[PDB]
């Protein structure tokens, strides 16, 4: 979601765009601004919700030693979804 | 060893250079190779074996008439007796563990800190704070190839230390560059420095 | 207070030891400017010697004056010999860093420096 | 392999020993790449029982140095004493004593 | 056990056969010829050099080089701003000021290495409990300027958005050893 | 042999510290407080000698907090107040003491939570 | 009957059983000027009178080495004339004097 | 404590609350020490954060949705040794070894309460209390933190 | 001003000054000192180069890790001036070669470079356009540069008013073109200087005095249009100005006087050099126009600097031109020059 | 050309890695010890990894001791190459420097 | 199942001991081939 | 016990026995000989009696310690005599080491042992360069490791980690000259020091 400011520079994961009246935009002259186009705010939202059967369940990142220390969530809330602080994977209870 | 240990030039360029006698090396504090090259039988693997060197058979090359060619041979030949030890350290290696089996001094396995809690806590403390050694002080003198590499730790209950101090074998050998460079000229003083196994990191610290 | 002295006794014996040192710089500033190429004439070289002796006059303890002489004999041994450089001896002058205003009013037109 | 068997004999001779068996250009004898995955052994003390840290706490077995002849705190015929029994003539390195 | 290296002198009343043996070592200086033939034994060898950009020498999966921030298989920047990767970085190189991401999640707004710092020691990829910061197998990233070595977070995610095909193979090859 | 001198024992001169870090520089001597998150009170029991803070400007390039006063991250652990003021007077520094803060001892009975007459009669057990 | 020592600059100095005796007998004499209660005199006499008997009874050098540890006998004559040089230093100095001058002012409680 | 887990079974997770914009409950990690009900019943005079149930299924907090918005509501942060409920504004801005702690005073109330202002590279991240007996006793209000 | 143009920082070399600046002629002689006196105190210094990247290496230092950023340009285009002076609070003009090139003449360099800049700098919205004319250049001069360096002094005021204009005297310093000019007359038989040197009164000025003057002119609330004149003390006379040099440089000294009938034509012989010429038609005539008395102008001393005499900093710039047997000679020695007040 | 009195001024590489250990924990200071003898790295780590262990009253496992000894005497070969040959550059023979830096 | 990295049985011996094989037409054949080449140069 | 470094009780009696020996032979200038759990010996002394217990340990039949190893100087600025100055020595003959430490002020020097152990010609010079402890009777005291104009004694804990000056090249004077310290990151002193004694009954009772 790299969307250009009215000045012309690009926006990062975080709004950090140097203002129009800033002197520290020279450094991109005859140069450019390395900015990652793949915002994790959105890619994680482009990910479905695992409608699991149990109320307390586990998350990893595809491999117990390959990421995400194994934490457990309480899926009593039917309104909101339970998420792990490490990934942003969502879950539900199905009942 | 063919190319050097039988010439004239190498044998007429190093010989009778640096004839630092026995009892003056100790007054100067060499302790590594600039004293066993003069006949002082001394080594901290036959006298003070610290890691597995008790059950490691080898020979300590000693040389009389220590003159920058007799210690050369003591230096070419402990490359052999160390190449002899590889024959041992490769053959006998027990199928055991690799770090201390004490998770408050040696962090746990990178997969053991993803099932279990405590392993994750100690991981979160070992690699932030440390492990709180007790107060004390030591002197681990180790035979690096230069010699008695020393470390005078001084601990406190903190996870940081309180004044380490490093014994550079070379901080004493380079001070021997004054008496060994007596009678000898510009073209063989350049050879004395290489017959002290000089490295200007350990010293200049 | 019944402390142990070093290289001296009560201060009046430890000022000849200071003058014997000023008795070594004043004859060896014209030597350095010759040896190693320096812009200084002689007088702003010698006046700096007095400037660095007329900084520590507030001292009143022999052991301290017995000690500051020694460090001066170092830096004279390092200057009668060329173990120093143009760089090290022309480092005393502080030619680069702009001398900050001692006055109150300008001292906080820049910086929170009391 | 780049020898063509007429330079081997030269190369072996001018040096004076065989070096087509003890060459320093590694071809295939080496361990390969992509070894199979291991299964490292858990050390001791992973045995779920009789492993209280209070038994194996080496870090806490310390205790402060035993002071001897303290001028104001301890104040603690007679033979002579050495700091240790002395080192001696070690051995003489059988199978190669003069090389 | 000790071994004498230079100790053979014993006058055996050298016979005239052992004299020429010594008197032809000298006057034909042949001990040196045994060195000239020794260097002649090597020009006929294969020089071990390798055409570098076409033949880049051998490495191993643990070769630690240019840092990179890995990423879960569904986007989602794998860092969680713990700060136990500058609390260990001995060169004092990392500054990872963070915030709640406005998703409620927990991520960096700031991350940094000064690669003119960064001793390349490995303490940060072995401390990271999530495998976010790694130390890739790059070793061709020299720069004409000082500013290009101050990798913040956008030069260092997209770097990890580059080598992830090449990192994970090495991480998959080594998560059993660590 | 021995010699008498009643002076203040100034070591202002044997240390560098050109002029700005002798007189235009404060000092604070104190037992550090207790990190109230924790009940741990062993980070007390010493007499650290932290100094005043000064300008920390944000680097124009990067965001880093940069400084010019090096004598800022300057903890020095002691064991007594009599040993600290003797050390900062010496080096020409100006101290400012804050005395120890030990908590009171407090009569705490588990049974006062279960009183007939009194008002400490707790609920939630 | 010793061709070349292992050491360097430590000459043979042949005729042992004399110099090893001239020196120890000379420590006993440069002792006896100390106080009897000084423990240096008490102890080093227990040392020399052993070595003096391990030379005054044993004429063969190679086995004498195995009695007074300090092999390479010539390395002992270097030591015997060194202790000798030290008693003289310990005479002009007064180490046996009473308990220390100027004891320490809470100088060693280590954990700070 | 020990070094290793002989626990290989399966944990529990607790259903988080929404106590307010100051206190951020993550109650999977609460250890049931009742150092937060004994605060809200003896220092604040509130009687809200009860313990609801028995066994592991017991779980601290209101049985219902209620907002523990009182003066001295930010001190349950400092008093919970676990990080179950912590500060929501200072959620993830820092980490305590990163800080530098300067002991100063409160303003904005006339108590002159004592404080530990903790900084992170020329900025402010928390405003903690000091123990001093005459002033507050050990804890501060919510305005001044 | 904004929030980062703020000078929140002590001294310099990692601090801020709010002196984000363009300095165009920062490849030569004066600009390498200007960048040094800006970068040392802490200041971004935009340095546009038309030239070799190798000749701008010595500018890579005197810069504290981000405050030195370079970019390319040429005078004969637009959109390469509208990128340098964009993000600026300050602009400085130091262009001027000494001669005519095949493509850039005295008018293309002293009139059309400031005009295009200062107009392209007024559109950006910057506050200062420090310009460097040369003293003695009112109009009707005997030269062709100083007859055009006042045209620029008007074609800037008529474009970017409220501009600072420094009119320095003939400058000296290491790798200068003033003392190292007369020093290299020794390669020939002797010095051909006009009228036996007389009738040419000169008060030169040291570089750092000019540079410390500029750097303090871009910070005062004063100098919102005030012309300047950086001249210095000790208003020397040329014959004694050169005799000082060749007593300092101990080689020798004999005059060889001439008129301008030939000594301005010899410059036209050395002016036929595709490289940096040794002399020109006009480099001869600046030396001889050089005549002025200070009348009313502000100067250094009401700007921040206490200028430096030539008596002191002449070793550094002539110690090279000596031979062994004079390579150490102690300016205690060498008979200081005769100064004229008039 | 004969040398009467030399006066080395070693100190042109001092950095101060007896004062930086003071501000870094025992793991965060381990790689300083590679720098002291930059030719024999593991033999320094092997030293500092014992003075720490002594204070802790700990011994490593056997397989660590063996490999800790194995590289402790490969560094023995990394160095006497760096001493036999560097002592020959100064004297003139350059080739065994190159022969072993393939080895 | 465990295989950390132990060795197999033995590995056989290494040859650490020095071996400089002497060689050459010894001490009479040299001067004989020399002088004999040097009288022929005279005839 | 498999992870706790056995104590080896034998060589703790050998050294403690030699500890009383060195004290009662030499009551002058000696206080609290001590020997740690780690089997190593410590003999603290009064600084007026350095050489009389280094010649003794160099020249004595049962204390042959003729080879010097280090000479440190630990700074402890909570005591008058802050500079603890530690010797450590070695017997080739006995394979035993020892520690002989002293004390000193910022001004209470210690006579040099360059006559006894020539190795300390430079270990003393660095102590002068690093700490500032003068040494009587020493050939050519001077710096080794610091610059030729370095005002300060850096390993003093009073000295900042980054000093007071740093160097750079000034094109205006063509030299590597010093203007005072001006960082770009401000070394972040972390507060890694926990509560929780970690070593009870090994501590400080008030
Ligand atoms: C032109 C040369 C570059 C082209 C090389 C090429 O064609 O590809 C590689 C091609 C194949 O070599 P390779 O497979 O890489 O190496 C195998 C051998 O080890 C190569 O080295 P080797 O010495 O081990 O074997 C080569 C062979 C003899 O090789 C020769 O041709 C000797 C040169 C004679 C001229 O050795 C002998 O059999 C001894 C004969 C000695 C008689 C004297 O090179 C050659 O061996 C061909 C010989 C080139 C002759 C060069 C003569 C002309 C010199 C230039 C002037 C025009
Ligand atoms: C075809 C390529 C030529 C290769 C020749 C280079 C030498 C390599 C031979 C192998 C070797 O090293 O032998 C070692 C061997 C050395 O072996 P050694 O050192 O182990 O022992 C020698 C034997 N003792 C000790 C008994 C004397 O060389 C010899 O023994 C004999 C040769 C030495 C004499 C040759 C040099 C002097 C001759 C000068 C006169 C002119 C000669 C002709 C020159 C032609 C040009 C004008
Ligand atoms: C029949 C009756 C009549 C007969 C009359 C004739 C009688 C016989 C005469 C015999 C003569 C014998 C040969 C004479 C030359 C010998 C010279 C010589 O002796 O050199 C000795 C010298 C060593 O001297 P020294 O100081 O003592 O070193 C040993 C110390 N331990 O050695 C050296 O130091 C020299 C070392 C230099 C090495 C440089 C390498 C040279 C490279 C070789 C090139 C190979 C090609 C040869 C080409 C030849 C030219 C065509
Ligand atoms: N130094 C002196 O002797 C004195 C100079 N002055 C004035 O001071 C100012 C500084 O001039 P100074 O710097 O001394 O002379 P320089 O010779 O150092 O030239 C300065 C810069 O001008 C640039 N320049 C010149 N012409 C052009 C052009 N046509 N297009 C692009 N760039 C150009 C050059 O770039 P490049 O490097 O690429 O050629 C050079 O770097 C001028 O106004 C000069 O007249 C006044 C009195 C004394
Ligand atoms: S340890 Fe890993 S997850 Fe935590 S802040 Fe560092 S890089 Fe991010
Ligand atoms: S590799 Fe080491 S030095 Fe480099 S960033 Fe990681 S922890 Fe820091
Ligand atoms: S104080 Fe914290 S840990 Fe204790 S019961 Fe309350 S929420 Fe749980
Ligand atoms: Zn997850």
């Amino acid at each position: 979601g790299v969307q250009v400011s009215p000045s012309g520079e690009k926006i990062t994961h975080t709004g950090q765009v140097y203002d129009e009246k800033d002197y520290r935009r020279v450094r991109f002259v005859d140069r450019q601004k390395e900015v990652n186009e793949n915002f994790a705010i959105d890619l994680i939202a482009q990910q479905p919700v695992n409608e699991v059967e149990h109320r307390i369940i586990a998350c990893d990142g595809g491999g117990g030693a390959l990421g995400h220390p194994k934490v457990y969530i309480n899926l009593d809330k039917e309104t909101k979804t339970g998420t792990c602080g490490y990934c942003g994977l969502q879950f539900k209870q199905h009942h | 060893e063919e190319m050097l240990t039988n010439n004239r030039i190498w044998r007429n360029r190093t010989v009778d250079i640096g004839v630092v006698t026995a009892e003056d090396a100790l007054n100067y504090g060499f302790s590594g190779v600039m004293l066993r090259g003069s006949g002082i039988q001394w080594d901290l693997r036959k006298t003070q074996p610290y890691d597995v060197y008790d059950q490691v058979e080898f020979d300590v090359p000693i040389g009389s008439r220590g003159d920058c060619y007799d210690r050369y041979l003591c230096r070419v030949e402990e490359m052999r007796q160390s190449l002899r030890i590889i024959e041992q350290c490769l053959n006998k290696m027990p199928p055991g563990e690799i770090k201390v089996d004490d998770a408050k001094v040696s962090p746990p396995k990178r997969a053991e800190m993803k099932t279990s809690m405590e392993s994750l806590i100690h991981h979160f403390k070992l690699y932030t704070e440390g492990y709180q050694v007790p107060p004390g002080a030591t002197y681990t003198a180790i035979e690096a190839p230069k010699g008695e590499f020393g470390v005078y730790l001084v601990s406190d209950g903190s996870s940081r230390p309180y004044r380490c101090k490093i014994k550079a074998p070379g901080f004493a050998h380079l001070a021997g560059l004054d008496k060994m460079s007596k009678g000898h000229m510009l073209a063989d003083v350049v050879a004395i420095i290489g017959t002290q196994d000089i490295v200007f990191g350990e010293i200049d610290r | 207070t019944s402390v142990k002295p070093i290289f001296s006794r009560d201060l009046n014996e430890a000022k000849r030891r200071v003058r014997e040192l000023y008795r070594a710089w004043y004859r060896e500033v014209p030597n350095t400017v010759h040896l190693m190429q320096l812009d200084i004439t002689v007088k702003q070289g010698r006046d700096k010697v007095r400037e660095m002796f007329m900084k520590n006059a507030h001292v009143t303890d022999p052991r301290v004056v017995d000690l500051l002489v020694i460090k001066g004999k170092m830096e004279l041994q390092e200057t009668i010999k060329v173990w120093k450089q143009r760089t090290h001896v022309m480092r005393f002058f502080h030619e680069t860093e702009t001398p900050r205003p001692k006055d109150f009013l300008s001292k906080f037109y820049m910086g929170h420096d009391p | 392999a780049s020898a063509t068997r007429v330079i081997q004999k030269l190369r072996n001779w001018a040096s004076g020993q065989d070096l087509q068996a003890k060459l320093q250009l590694r071809y295939q004898e080496i361990a390969k790449r992509t070894q199979p995955p291991p299964k490292l052994p858990v050390g001791p003390s992973h045995k779920l029982s009789n492993n209280y840290y209070c038994t194996r706490d080496g870090r806490r077995e310390v205790v402060p140095p035993s002071i001897i002849m303290s001028s104001q705190k301890a104040l603690v015929e007679k033979k002579a004493v050495t700091p240790a029994p002395p080192m001696k003539r070690w051995e003489l390195s059988k199978d190669q004593p003069y090389l | 056990t000790y071994k004498y290296v230079n100790k053979k002198e014993q006058e055996s009343e050298v016979d005239m056969k052992s004299a020429t043996d010594n008197a032809a070592r000298i006057l034909m200086w042949t001990e040196l010829i045994r060195g000239l033939g020794m260097t002649l034994s090597y020009l006929f060898r294969e020089p071990a050099t390798i055409n570098y950009p076409f033949e880049k020498g051998p490495l191993s999966p643990r070769f630690r080089g240019e840092h990179a921030l890995r990423r879960y298989p569904s986007g989602e920047e794998r860092c969680i701003a713990c700060k136990l990767c500058e609390a260990i970085c001995p060169a004092q190189a990392i500054t990872i000021e963070a915030e709640p991401r406005a998703d409620g999640s927990r991520r960096t707004t700031r991350y940094d290495i000064d690669m003119t710092k960064c001793i390349y020691c490995g303490f940060c990829q072995e401390a990271c409990p999530v495998d976010a910061i790694v130390e890739g197998p790059n070793f061709e990233f020299s720069t004409e300027t000082h500013e290009e070595l101050l990798y913040n977070k956008e030069k260092l995610l997209n770097n990890g958005d580059k080598w992830e095909a090449e990192i994970a193979a090495n991480i998959q090859a080594d998560y059993l050893y660590r | 042999q021995l010699i008498t001198v009643d002076e203040k024992l100034d070591i202002t001169t044997l240390t560098g510290v050109p002029e700005e870090h002798i007189k235009t520089r404060k000092v604070r001597i104190f037992v550090p407080a207790r990190n109230n998150m924790q009940s741990g009170v062993n980070n007390t029991k010493k007499w650290k000698m932290e100094f005043d803070t000064r300008e920390r400007w944000e680097n124009p390039l990067m965001g880093w907090a940069s400084t010019a006063d090096p004598l800022s991250n300057m903890v020095l652990t002691f064991s007594a107040k009599e040993d600290a003021i003797a050390f900062a007077e010496k080096n020409g520094w100006s101290y400012d003491v804050e005395e120890k803060k030990v908590p009171k001892p407090k009569s705490k009975s588990y049974g006062a939570n279960f009183s007939w007459n009194k008002r400490t009669r707790v609920s939630t057990k | 009957l010793k061709k070349t020592t292992g050491l360097v600059g430590l000459a043979v100095c042949d005729t042992p059983h004399e110099r090893l005796t001239i020196l120890y007998t000379k420590t006993l004499d440069i002792l006896k000027h100390f106080p009897k209660h000084a423990a240096y005199r008490k102890y080093t006499e227990q040392i020399t009178n052993e070595k003096l008997d391990m030379v005054k009874a044993e004429p063969d050098v190679k086995k004498l080495e195995a009695l007074l540890q300090g092999g390479e006998v010539e390395e002992v004559i270097l030591q015997a004339e060194k202790e000798l040089s030290l008693a003289r230093k310990m005479l002009k100095w007064k180490p046996w004097e009473p308990l220390v001058e100027e004891p320490p002012a809470n100088q060693w409680k280590w954990p700070i | 404590g020990s070094d290793r887990s002989r626990f290989l079974e399966g944990k529990r997770a607790v259903e988080d609350k929404n106590i307010g914009p100051l206190v951020k409950t993550i109650m999977t990690r609460c250890i049931q020490c009742t150092r937060c009900i004994r605060f809200a019943s003896e220092i604040a005079g509130v009687d809200d954060l009860g313990t609801t149930g028995r066994g592991n299924d017991m779980q601290v907090g209101t049985y219902i949705e209620k907002m523990f918005m009182s003066e001295l509501s930010g001190n349950v942060i400092d008093i919970c040794p676990v990080g179950a409920l912590t500060s929501k504004p200072y959620a993830f801005t820092a980490r305590p070894w990163e800080t530098r702690k300067t002991e100063s005073i409160d303003v904005m109330d006339a108590v002159g309460s004592n404080i530990v202002v903790s900084t992170r590279t020329g900025e402010v991240m928390r405003i903690l209390p000091r123990m001093h007996e005459d002033i507050n006793e050990e804890w501060i209000s919510d305005k001044t933190r | 001003l904004h929030h980062a143009v703020i000078p929140h920082g002590k001294g310099g070399r990692s601090s801020v000054s709010g002196v984000v600046a363009t300095v165009f002629g920062a490849t030569g002689f004066l600009g390498r000192y200007v960048v040094n006196h800006l970068g040392r105190m802490g200041s971004q210094v935009i340095i546009p180069y038309r030239c070799d990247v190798y000749d701008i290496m010595h500018l890579r230092l005197m810069g504290d890790l981000g405050q030195l950023t370079f970019l390319e340009w040429d005078a004969r285009d637009k959109d390469s001036i509208r990128k340098a002076v964009q993000h600026s609070n300050v602009v400085i003009n130091l262009i001027g070669r000494e001669w005519e090139t095949r493509n850039f003449d005295f008018e293309d360099v002293f009139v059309n470079i400031p005009r295009a800049i200062a107009q392209a700098s007024k559109e950006a919205g910057v506050e200062r356009f420090i310009h460097v004319s040369h003293l003695n250049a009112s109009m009707k001069s005997s030269s062709k540069s100083l007859r055009s360096k006042a045209v620029g002094e008007k074609e800037v005021r008529s474009v970017f008013p409220e501009a600072i204009i420094i009119r320095p005297s003939d400058i000296f310093g290491r790798e200068d073109r003033f003392l190292n000019h007369f020093a290299n007359y020794r390669w020939f038989l002797a010095v051909p200087l006009v009228s036996l040197g007389f009738k040419t009164v000169k008060q030169p000025v040291y570089v750092a005095d000019v540079s410390k003057g500029i750097v303090n002119a871009t910070k005062d609330p004063d100098a919102v249009g005030k012309t300047f004149a950086f001249t210095g003390p000790n208003r020397y006379l040329l014959f004694h100005l050169v005799k000082y040099i060749f007593g300092m440089t101990h080689r020798t000294f004999i005059p060889y006087p001439l008129p301008l009938f030939v000594y301005s034509w010899i410059g036209k012989l050395f002016g036929l050099s595709p490289f940096e010429p040794w002399t020109t038609k006009d480099k001869v005539e600046r030396i001889h126009i050089s005549d002025v008395m200070p009348t009313d102008l502000p100067g250094l001393e009401d700007l921040g600097v206490q200028p430096t005499p030539l008596e002191l900093k002449s070793i550094e710039v002539l110690r090279r031109h000596r031979t062994y047997r004079w390579l150490s000679s102690e300016i205690e020695e060498t008979k200081p020059a005769k100064t004229v007040n008039y | 050309e004969m040398v009467r009195k030399c006066d080395p001024h070693i100190g042109l590489l001092h950095r101060g890695t007896e004062k930086l250990i003071e501000y870094k924990t025992y793991l965060q200071a381990l790689p300083y010890f590679d720098r002291l003898d930059y030719v024999s790295m593991m033999c320094n780590e092997q030293a500092y990894s014992i003075a720490v262990e002594k204070l802790l009253n700990i011994q490593p496992p056997p397989r660590a001791q063996w490999i800790r000894v194995l590289f402790g005497e490969i560094t023995r070969i990394l160095n006497h190459i760096m001493a036999v040959t560097t002592h020959a550059l100064d004297i003139g023979a350059m080739t065994p420097f190159f022969w072993m830096f393939e080895e | 199942v465990k295989q950390d990295m132990p060795p197999p049985g033995g590995y056989g011996p290494i040859d650490y001991k020095r071996n400089l094989p002497r060689r050459g037409l010894s001490g009479y054949s040299m001067f004989a081939v020399g002088i004999g080449a040097l009288i022929f140069g005279y005839w | 016990r498999p992870t706790v470094r056995p104590r080896s009780d034998v060589t703790h009696k050998q050294l403690s026995a030699f500890g009383e020996y060195v004290a009662e032979i030499l009551p002058k200038y000696v206080q609290q000989v001590q020997v740690s759990c780690l089997d190593e010996l410590e003999i603290c002394i009064h600084p007026d009696g350095v050489i009389p217990t280094l010649t003794f340990l160099r020249d004595h039949t049962n204390a042959q310690f003729k080879s010097l190893a280090d000479l440190t100087a630990v700074d402890v600025p909570t005591r008058q005599n802050r500079f603890e100055i530690v010797y450590n020595l070695l017997s080739l003959r006995f394979n035993s080491r020892i520690r002989v430490k002293t004390y000193a002020d910022e001004l209470t020097p210690i006579d040099s042992i360059v006559s006894v152990h020539i190795a300390a010609n430079w270990y003393e010079r660095e102590v002068w360069d690093m700490f500032g402890v003068f040494f009587f009777n020493h050939p050519d005291l001077r710096r080794i490791l610091t610059d030729y104009g370095f005002e300060g004694h850096p390993f003093r804990k009073d000295f900042p980690l980054t000093g007071y000056v740093e160097l750079r090249y000034d094109d205006e004077v063509k030299r590597v000259v010093a203007e005072p310290v001006e960082l770009a990151q401000e070394f972040r002193k972390f507060d890694l020091n926990s509560p929780w004694e970690a070593f009870p009954a090994y501590r400080q009772p008030p």
